[PDB]
């Protein structure tokens, strides 16, 4: 990803 | 929606969008956000 680290994957992340 | 069934998408409060795919299992900053506008 071009973008910085995005969220650990969980299904449905809350953020 | 213009989502695709196999597709999972959330945008984060920073303003990035990552689409987990539950295909491969991996959260996707690589959008088709940014690929349509």
């Amino acid at each position: 990803e071009l973008e910085s680290p995005p969220p650990p994957y969980s299904r449905y992340p809350m953020d | 929606g213009p989502l695709p069934p196999g597709w999972e998408i959330r945008n984060t409060a920073t303003g990035r969008v990552y689409f987990v795919d539950h295909n491969n299992r991996t959260t996707q900053f690589t959008d088709p956000r940014l690929s349509a506008n």
